[PDB]
């Protein structure tokens, strides 16, 4: 009644093959005998209790004779096998021993032997054998029976008791949990992850002779070295270098009895221990075989304890606690019986749970290996291969015995060159620039489209000659080729049109983002000291602090002069300077030159090739290098770019409804955002948004595959996952996301794939030399995409970008990342080899925010943890957010809230912890390595009528119930990603527009329900603010000039849109009650925009009565040269039709614009008819512009003779009197007006 | 959870230049790479470092100086 659980069925099985002449009654009895004699092979198994009874028999052994057979040799195998292939009951009340003669030739004899793994191992079954063949040939001689060598079974409890009431006991237990506090974590061969236990009884051996000679001169060269030792520093070598382990844990195999007590034992004794094992790069191989022969040398002094006792003090695993094990005994299996010949075949020797690897120096001095290895972990041909890394490995030691452990080459001639293969990159680009491709496309297709957003619409003469127009302005304001422009602007074309200028004037542009502090900001421009600043009006009191800084606004569009290219952009100068994370100081910037983004564009250009009918969007923000491949390379493709509106990067709907909008063929995403984008999207929303989209990129995390066949089945559009830090222009290597090779994917992760034009990929080791496939190791960047360094810091570039020992001169860039390459070539993601951090695409050091903190008041010391604050709030994407752990100098509470407040103005949004805790102790562990896993998590009142529903929404996302109000809704665990959901579910539930920027801005129940619960509402409309001639649009039956905003695009981006309206109060509409006070109330304002000059004037219903009545008031003073009217009739046609049409106005007019204190519209309709029902209208001796509706109402003296009192060209179109001015309507109208304008 | 060489402060390197007058660091057991040659600095790697900060005050290739 010792045990609890069952044992297992395995067995340990060979056969001893006897060429000579054998009698086979005499040799089973014997066998019977033999077994007879040791009392522990009787033992069985009640259940559960482990026990002996003395009281079992043994059977003499089945006698085959397979000499008449056609194959006794296959047959005899075929038998042992059959007996070998069945499982053992453990519980039967029978022996659990087997042993079988069979006869394959007159001479010889496979004799087949079987035990339960608890009754003998592979040390000490030949002792039963040899006791057998004693018996044998001692009736052979004509003695007695010999007595029984073999230790009873009382005798050995009897002293394994002693042993455990020993004073070593406690000992042995010490020394062995104090090797297992600093045993390191175990290593396999096989990239598979460790299993533990293993069921498989059937492994893969393998027996090796190398007959190189090599070892035998390393060993006559090391006079000194024991054989077994050095073999075994050679063993261990090669694991830790083809692991790419330094400090690993393996097993070795030692004895819990010794000396005659071993040799007479039946029992298991062989005892497996943990061995813990450091290479060290700097030690020849005679230090290393010293020092590890000094440590086991330490641990066979307490081998005596078992192991399994080990793991029961530790325990509930998984894992084990080493992976291989390595074995330098013995086993002695010959025995003398006179004039016959007897070899020990092995059958079965249990399960492997990794690897065994059993070296055996011969008495010549040569070496063989015994490779005993999992069938479902490894194969083979791969033993074969780090056999031959073995091989080698000796080799070059042979050769070389002064040779460091760290310079040791583990690299097969054929992996070399496949590693040339795919590194293999070079293509021939021409030097040249950006600038010079922008204005060579820009050749080729002039009247094509090229930029445009909400209001304007370039095509590439028309862009170019802004370009050329913005870049001599800068050159104006001291720009010279070489120097630095930063930039603080809203997503518009003026961003584009600023860059593209900054790189025409052979300047480098430099984004800023204004949401960071303006302690940041101001750090940047002290280190990169540009000439001058673009920004808006808004902007500048921002930077009106920053000393030595010119400025510039730049929000309209300037007067063409020339579209031909400036020709000062050199290949070496700067292209852009983009700012990252420091993990020491202050961020750094990243100079990244002209030839390397030029390299980049045209790669992804040729492998990603782009047409005129594409059209690329404009999400990507200006601080982030995705989007420099937003902003030029559609410019050099002939295709065209389009503006997304401000913030909408972070909306997924408004993502649906901007390439719906334009038809995006062409965009990018960040895993994260994609997996918030995919949760917004059902097929029809699918088919209805992203059916345009050809080329969809992913870039910046490690791109899920599961996310990815989602993309597929969803929409079927050509998703791309790409690689590259900012230090190496944007994106490095290229791997497909979709099909074929996203069916490939075993892992969870797309692989970031192969290496760009003229760019190479080298997967090292710590020692710097390149690993063999499947094994990890840091990532390393060569070739002409490399960055030109950081800017004005030369120390932490040339820690950065460090010298290639593989390409001579060159340098190449460390990345920090841990990668492997496949089977196929590709590589892949892995994780990261320092406290840098990609959270939802961001780059984050917490090195730097740890610095910060403990820069703090009266702060001992701080910690950065990324960590899921709620488990419910992951829908996938990054759900990680940043928490502060602080500890006080003095012991007092340090508030908290005031120190993230505190922490705003210095770290950029992203970068500040959403909650900072206070502790006593920073929660150490053992050795006071910081354990993480002891942090704790923080915890998860007004509450008025409309905010019940935001507290509602929160506790449906967060899964927390919230009764606070004034609640964070990131503390609590919420993020972007789930706060751009809580945002629809918001938009459904409340009539209002919510967006997740909201949520941004402002996070709690109470903001966002005082927030939730543009240009203006005066009489000017800014709708364009242009520069040239202006084009004045009056006011509908509505009073509001806003459904013109559809005109603007049409226009030509020199023109001006001010639309003139009626603010209700005090307004024109109410204060008159005769319909031409109001009509020339307008030329109050119309006469202080531009008093001079022709006027070029357009209305719509109400508006185009305003129009022609103003029209002949002012032919009465200037000329009018465009007077535009639309399904405009006179008032002599108190109707009762017309206040149908009216209110169709109204209807579709409010119907239009989904959101009060706009009721005024309702009262701008009604003083617009009661001013309508008083007629008033003007020959209007000029000449105007009509577009009529066809689908309305008869009279075939419709306008051509309904206007003939009143010279005009009239255009016709399918709509009604409300369609006229909808855009589908303006699609044509549009293009005639500005054709008429010119 | 590789701990690179050159982010360990406990090794000790050296500073090595190209042709382009270059600098870097690189650990000392090791043989310094081709077409790089010692700048007669070595020690702690914040030492090294330190040594290139002041050393290295034109951050232009040296083919490119002459040009400009
Ligand atoms: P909430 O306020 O958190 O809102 C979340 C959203 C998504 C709205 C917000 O975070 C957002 O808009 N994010 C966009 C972030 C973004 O576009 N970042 C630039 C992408 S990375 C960039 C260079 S980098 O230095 O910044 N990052 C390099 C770094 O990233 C890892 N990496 C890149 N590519 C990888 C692949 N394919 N697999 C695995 N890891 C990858 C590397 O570790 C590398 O060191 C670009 N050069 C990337 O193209």
């Amino acid at each position: 009644e010792k045990l609890s659980e069952l044992p297992s069925a395995w067995s340990v099985a060979h056969y001893v093959e006897l060429t000579g002449e054998v009698d086979s009654p005499l040799l089973a009895r014997a066998v019977v005998a033999g077994l007879a004699q040791a009392d522990t092979l009787r033992m069985r198994f009640t259940e559960v209790w482990q026990w002996v009874d003395d009281a079992l028999t043994f059977e003499l052994p089945e006698i085959i004779d397979l000499r008449t057979n056609i194959d006794p040799h296959g047959t005899a195998q075929a038998l042992m096998q059959a007996d070998l292939q069945q499982d053992l009951r453990v519980d039967s009340g029978k022996p659990l021993v087997f042993h079988q003669l069979i006869q394959v030739a007159d001479n010889r004899w496979y004799w087949y032997q079987r035990y339960h793994h608890l009754l003998v191992d592979g040390f000490s079954f030949p002792a039963i054998t040899r006791q057998i063949a004693n018996i044998y040939c001692t009736w052979l001689r004509g003695e007695p029976t010999p007595a029984s060598p073999f230790t009873p079974f009382a005798d050995v409890v009897e002293e394994y008791q002693q042993y455990r009431e020993s004073e070593a006991w406690q000992r042995d237990a010490a020394f062995w949990a104090e090797q297992r506090r600093q045993l390191p974590p175990p290593a396999s061969l096989s990239p598979a992850p460790l299993p533990g236990r293993s069921a498989s009884a059937d492994i893969l051996r393998l027996k090796l002779e190398f007959t190189d000679g090599e070892f035998r001169q390393l060993a006559t060269q090391l006079s000194g070295v024991q054989r077994t030792d050095l073999a075994l520093a050679l063993a261990a070598l090669w694991l830790g270098r083809l692991c790419n382990r330094m400090d690993y844990a393996a097993g070795f195999i030692f004895m819990r009895r010794l000396g005659s007590a071993a040799l007479t034992a039946t029992g298991p004794v062989l005892n497996v221990l943990p061995l813990g094992i450091h290479i060290a790069a700097q030690e020849t191989l005679p230090e290393l075989a010293t020092r590890l022969a000094a440590q086991l040398k330490k641990m066979r002094r307490h081998q005596r304890y078992d192991a399994e006792q080990i793991v029961r003090d530790s325990a509930a695993g998984d894992e084990p606690l080493f992976g291989p094990v390595l074995n330098i005994k013995v086993f002695d299996y010959q025995l003398d019986i006179p004039d016959v010949q007897a070899q020990t075949h092995t059958l079965a020797t249990g399960p492997v749970n990794d690897l065994e690897l059993a070296l055996f120096p011969d008495v010549h001095g040569d070496l063989s290996i015994e490779i005993l290895a999992n069938k479902q972990r490894y194969d083979e041909p791969t033993l074969i291969q780090h056999a031959e890394r073995l091989k080698m490995l000796i080799a070059q030691f042979a050769a070389d015995p002064a040779l460091l452990c760290g310079d040791v080459d583990i690299m097969l001639p054929g992996e070399y060159a496949q590693l040339a293969q795919l590194n293999a990159t070079q293509v021939e680009i021409p030097e040249t620039t950006l600038s010079a491709l922008v204005a060579e496309q820009a050749a080729k297709t002039p009247d094509a489209p090229a930029l445009a957003d909400a209001r304007y619409l370039f095509s590439y003469r028309e862009m170019r000659e802004q370009v050329v127009a913005l870049a001599n302005l800068l050159r104006e304001r001291g720009v010279k080729p070489g120097d630095s422009v930063a930039v603080a602007l809203p997503r518009s074309v003026f961003l584009t049109l600023a860059l593209h200028a900054i790189v025409e004037a052979g300047a480098a542009w430099l984004p800023l983002d204004t949401g960071y502090p303006d302690d940041r900001l101001k750090m940047m421009l002290e280190d990169a000291r540009p000439s001058l600043l673009i920004t808006t009006d808004d902007q500048l009191p921002r930077f009106s602090d920053v000393p030595n800084l010119t400025s510039l606004c730049y929000n309209a569009p300037l007067t063409p002069q020339g579209s031909a290219p400036l020709q000062l952009s050199q290949p070496h100068h700067t292209a852009y300077i983009i700012f990252t994370s420091g993990s020491t100081g202050r961020p750094k910037g990243v100079m990244v030159g002209q030839t390397a983004i030029v390299n980049r564009l045209l790669w992804m250009q040729n492998h990603y090739p782009l047409t005129g009918e594409d059209v690329v969007a404009q999400k990507t923000p200006c601080s982030f290098d995705v989007s420099v491949w937003e902003f030029f390379w559609p410019f050099i493709a002939g295709a065209k770019l389009v503006m997304a509106e401000p913030e909408a990067h972070r909306d997924p709907l408004a993502m649906q409804q901007f390439f719906a909008e334009y038809g995006v063929t062409t965009t990018h995403f960040v895993p994260s955002m994609l997996a918030a984008f995919v949760a917004s999207l059902t097929p029809q929303t699918a088919r209805q948004s992203c059916a345009t989209l050809k080329q969809v990129f992913c870039s910046g995390e490690a791109l899920p595959a599961d996310l990815c066949r989602e993309w597929q089945q969803l929409t079927g559009a050509p998703l791309h996952n790409l690689y590259g830090p900012t230090e190496a222009a944007v994106d490095v290597s290229w791997y497909p996301a979709f099909g074929e090779e996203l069916a490939q994917v075993r892992g969870s992760s797309v692989p970031i794939g192969y290496p760009v034009w003229n760019t190479g990929l080298r997967i090292l080791d710590a020692m710097m030399h390149p690993v063999p496939p499947g094994v990890a190791g840091d990532l390393y960047l060569t070739g002409i995409q490399l960055a030109q360094g950081y800017l004005g810091r030369p120390d932490l570039t040339a820690s950065r970008f460090i010298a290639d020992p593989f390409a001579p001169g060159e340098r190449m860039y460390r990345t920090g990342d841990v990668a492997r390459w496949l089977d196929n070539g590709a590589v892949e993601y892995l994780g990261r080899s320092d406290d840098q951090l990609k959270i939802r695409g961001q780059r984050i050091e917490l090195g730097e925010i740890d610095r910060v903190m403990q820069a703090l008041p009266d702060v001992e010391q701080a910690v950065t943890h990324a960590c899921v604050i709620n488990q419910a709030a992951a829908t996938g994407g990054d759900a990680r957010q940043l928490v502060g752990y602080l500890v006080s100098q003095s012991g007092l509470p340090l508030d908290t809230s005031a120190l993230q407040a505190q922490l705003r103005e210095t770290l950029p949004p992203h970068m500040v912890p959403v909650v900072l805790l206070q502790l006593p102790q920073l929660p150490l562990s053992a050795n006071g390595k910081l354990d993480r896993k002891a942090l704790p998590l923080p915890e998860l009142a007004p509450k008025a009528g409309s905010e019940t529903i935001i507290a509602a929404a929160f506790s449906s996302l967060l899964g927390c119930d919230v009764q606070d109000a004034d609640a964070d809704f990131f503390a609590l665990g919420g993020h972007s990603l789930l706060a751009m959901k809580l945002a629809a579910q918001l938009s459904r539930q409340v009539a209002r527009q919510v967006t997740p920027g909201q949520v941004m801005v402002a996070s709690t129940v109470a903001k966002l329900a005082t927030i939730i619960d543009r240009m203006g509402f005066e009489t000017i409309l800014p709708l364009r603010e242009g520069n040239g001639p202006t084009l004045f649009c009056f006011h509908p039956a509505s009073g509001f000039a806003w459904q013109f905003s559809v005109l603007s695009r049409y226009l030509d981006p020199q023109w001006s849109i001010i639309g003139i309206q009626s603010p209700r109060p005090n307004g024109p509409m109410q204060t008159a009650a005769n319909l031409d006070e109001v009509c020339e109330a307008h030329l109050a304002t119309l006469l202080e925009q531009q008093p001079h000059g022709p006027y070029y004037l357009l209305g719509y219903s109400l508006g185009g009565t305003l129009a022609q009545g103003i029209a002949a008031r002012l032919r009465a003073r200037e000329q009018v040269a465009f007077l535009g009217l639309l399904d405009t009739w006179p008032p002599e046609t108190l109707d009762p039709e017309v206040l149908a049409e009216i209110n169709r106005e109204r209807e579709a007019f409010l119907a239009a614009q989904q959101g009060e204190l706009f009721t005024t519209i309702e009262g701008n309709y009604a003083d617009a008819v009661r001013l309508l029902t008083t007629a008033h209208s003007v020959p209007f001796d000029g000449k105007a512009t009509l577009f009529v509706a066809e689908r309305t109402l008869q009279e075939g003296m419709s306008p051509e003779r309904a206007w003939s009192p009143w010279e005009l060209d009239i255009y016709r179109q399918d709509c009604a009197h409300v369609d006229i001015i909808s855009p589908g309507t303006f699609e044509k109208i549009g293009p005639i007006i500005r054709a008429t304008l010119n | 959870h590789m701990t690179s060489v050159f982010d360990r402060d406990d090794i000790q390197f050296q500073v090595v230049v190209n042709h382009e007058e270059q600098y870097s660091i690189w650990p000392e057991y090791k043989e310094i790479p081709q077409g790089w040659r010692a700048a007669g600095k070595s020690g702690l790697k914040k030492d090294c470092l330190a040594y290139i900060e002041e050393v290295w005050t034109d951050m232009r290739p040296l083919s490119l100086r002459q040009h400009m």
